[PDB]
């Protein structure tokens, strides 16, 4: 199951302070539940365009829909993947999910580009569960049960009507 | 209050190569006065520290792999 | 809507007039405790001889556990019948009238005699999985609101 | 014996039952008859039921399974 | 149907201008991280010369946990908030409630602020009405149970009572 | 606390001798699958010419949906059943209920069993009586409350603050 | 058939509730006696039955409720 | 930082708006120098957005009923 | 890893033949309406002279309330049943537990029937051992909560007392 | 009944002086929002001259899923907090403990602040002990419900078999 | 009737099921004595047949390796 | 921007007395100018009112039982 979200923001100010507050976004008292964020890897591509990867650590509470075992406080990692062009002044970024990906994969793409008054900022979010097939197969063992009960039942009770008849 | 790394004993190192990027990012890279790493020094040990940590972590497979994924 | 077909055979060692009229009488019976109530909504014999019987029976049972979080204790089941007393043969068919949303039942069943053998088959249909996809739609709605937000401050917070 | 699902047919619907089970045994499947023999305690049940049916919210849909012919 | 009160006070150090703006202004800050939007859907000045307005709040929260299981979960609740200013006695009075998930409850708060000269000080008296009607479930549920049990139990006492005498006259 | 009464009425088409007796010898029945054992604990006959029994029954059986989702679960019930019976005028009668379980419920039963010589058959009418969640919402508005009380005073600050 | 809570007391029970069945049934119903003809067999499984009881936790309870009088 | 409308695209004419009815109350109607709206150009933009916004959402009718109430 | 026991015995007033061809066809039977199947692996007379069967059973059932209930539901399992008959002595042994579900529970059973001549009955008896991971698994999921939030209230230390500490100035 | 250990430490940056007064204000803080107030019970000076406090603190706070689904929800816990400052040695000691629902658990936190004139910085050292006993309700019921399932297929057997040897027996 | 978990194998399993019981307690109990041969492989061909299918045939394999009553 | 009490009524009180041992705290006795109570009367005021609101509170057994234990002794 793939769902879509996107927004749009404009920073009133310049495309350097923008990018730079990205880089350190945190710690911020909006986002109270991340823990860590270490850059794994980062450099000026062929292109002249600077590359970065990071890894963060929140911590938070898996969803209610999805089975309350795993329901609780956990932490997840999160990939945070980035391009600025400096010469264009725009920049991409990405995140999403490294664990805990077998219930949920959420991308976050977010795209800053200058406007010669302001940086516009693009977001999209795409949400991923296969928590649809798990539901689904559950079914399949509940109909497959529900039937074999009941055809053991109908052989039983016709027999003992039949018999209370004769 | 700066980032913590997930692993305390670099954080130290981690602040000062963050320190060090942001200097290079504001006055250098985008002004297109440079485009070479000039924090090499703190890179190297900060980026040692964090390897060394994310060997004992069990999530270096899940990002070994998806750093070989390209998203755009 | 996610089908499923199931399908049994059955060997009476018995008479047609009795498995046909142990049919209008299964119940109650001590195996099949569920049932509440059956009503004989209308019958009559139609042109070709054949008894048209339609029934109405309640049940009581509980959702699957774990459909909850997405219920209703009991269930009404049409029943519809035909008999044609000349080729000794039967034909069945039952159904949930309601909490058809969620899931629908059908049974087919044809009775002939031979030793009375009887033919079954269940289509089960569901839309279970129609369901989470609201409560996920909701739940991605109202998180990425709070992102938005969060995001937003977040960076005027730094970008001051 | 079987219970309607309101209560005070339920006496009402053994008589139509039993009636109807000898018919059914005795004469239809016998060859002997094409007709409806139990009109009195069949209008007797029919009319306490269709009373309670009209209070039960299930009216439509058992009508709408009713037009429906699963054959 | 639940009700429960509380109330509370608070003094602030400064005037009314102030209080009652800060009031109209209260969002977005750091202690109040739920509330998504505000608006405004009606603001005019009355026939005695005070302000009257409507506003609308969106708000996320989780439903409490005591709630049936298919309403549990993370939702947004619409919020209305109505209030007065009167410039001439510098007072100010709110009165908060939500809209939507009603069946479950109704959280009810009104809040006078008024201007004291003597203290120098603006004093707000906020009083909150909790009422719900959970109980009234709980209460209606089991009474279906019983109902159904009830059916149950006397079927099978009969049902076996019957069985019992017919096998204990073939003798 | 919660009090539900409910009552019905059945008529055997046979004699009183067979309806009591049956009752002393109902389990097992096909109906009656979760009954695990029945004794008998005193048998007596008294002043008045009447036999009265006690006996205890265990059954096994699901706790109702209703209740705390932990004691939900299957569980057994001892339950106690006392009985009395007049051979002069023919008739029962019986009161059975819980034992153990009952901070969760009581659940009690009278049956009467007389004979009716008009319609030669035994009439039994049966009468039931069935007899913490608003402390624990009482809880949760106190702690919202008290939470938004310290939200309403730090923000109304911050703004005033920022204003000035 | 029936079962005892404690299953070394099956048998006796049986034997007992057959006799009393046969009283209860021949002799209390019709007046020909008001006395306890089971004597032995019911000394026997009450005996068992008391042993066993007493071990169970469900004694005090049981105990309380026969000081009751529910008519 | 300002506050968001439900609507995204309300939220600058909402700005708008409000900065307009702020300059207001404190400075005309709190020292009794107006009891009149001197921000409709603002207010009509505004509040035209967001009536649009609203009728596709599901709480006119509760809005209304508790609007109509008195709880004063 | 959880462990219960329960121990039972039963008396047949009846000879080892009657009983033991009773357990070798004891199903279907009013009794036992959830077992759906009952079929015959493999049957052999050993060196010893001995009968020694494996037989294979299917039931259904509703998985028990203290399950993680994304476990909980309707299912089938099937049961594995392993006898031998020793005619010489009059003697019988039994084994049985579930195939599946095993991550769940294991449950098993051993009986030995017997013919005592003194009260010319076969008695059985019964030994089942029910064994858990249910237990791991709630201590699992304590330990994870503990970590995590011992790593918020280190984060929510550092930053506050950083905070305060610079408020002083 | 389940042990389970932290330890952590830090290094501020800062003299002991900062550190411990910081200590003694720590709230309100924007990353400590569940803590709605703090009262000093106690203070004294000892008979070797170093500070000894008790003061009392309530959080709101949700109580964690693995607890009985009865009990789950949002609550308020007292804590209380015991420290004792040597200005001679700069040294300090703390210790933190929740005064209610022990019933759950109990959270235990030894911290020692120490100056290092070496680093020119405070060294705090944590040690955390979980407690919880939580075990003990879930074992019962599993318990209990083995025990019924074994009651119930003695009696599956007895019935079964018996009726088994029955139908043999008509041969 | 007793059911194969494949129901094309429940005649068969009848069959052998009627062979084995009389063998069981005609000769083999009684010290006199395989005598059904040909109904077992008949019902064994088609189990096996249907247990290819099973997603429990490792499973039973595996424990049809174990010796529960070895030491 | 002020912690409050757990009762209403005492906070500007407890404010005052926070205040006060603060001075006394960083000036006084960390430097090792004091080692009496300076802060005596806003002490008074606080504490009389806290213990006040105490006396009402379902806690007062648990901590008056806490108080008697020395988590810092062996």
């Amino acid at each position: 199951m793939v769902l879509l979200h996107k927004s749009t923001h404009i920073f009133p100010t310049d495309f350097a302070s923008v990018s730079r507050a990205f880089f350190n976004r945190y710690p911020n008292p909006y986002s109270p539940h991340v823990l860590s964020i270490d850059t794994i890897s980062r450099n000026v591509d062929q292109e002249g365009n600077l590359r970065t990867t990071r890894l963060l650590k929140k911590s938070g509470k898996l969803p209610t829909w999805v089975k309350p075992f795993l329901r609780g406080i956990t932490e997840t990692w999160i990939i945070e993947v980035s391009v600025v062009n400096p010469a264009n002044s725009t920049m991409k970024t990405y995140t999403r999910n490294l664990d805990h990906t077998g219930i949920m994969k959420v991308e976050e793409y977010t795209t800053y580009q200058f406007d010669s008054s302001s940086t516009i900022a693009d977001s999209r979010v795409k949400f991923s569960s296969g928590f649809n097939m798990g539901i689904k197969s559950k079914v399949e063992d509940w109909s497959r049960t529900k039937f074999d009960e009941n055809v053991k039942k109908s052989r039983m009770g016709m027999a003992f009507v039949i018999q209370k008849l004769e | 209050i700066m980032s913590a790394s997930f692993a305390p004993e670099c954080t130290d190192l981690k602040t000062k190569y963050d320190s060090c990027f942001n200097e290079w990012y504001s006055e250098k890279f985008l002004k297109g006065k440079s485009v070479e790493n000039e924090c090499s020094k703190q890179w190297y040990a900060y980026t040692t520290c964090v390897n060394a940590a994310l060997v004992k972590q069990g999530i270096k497979p899940a990002l070994d792999e998806a750093r070989e994924e390209a998203p755009f």
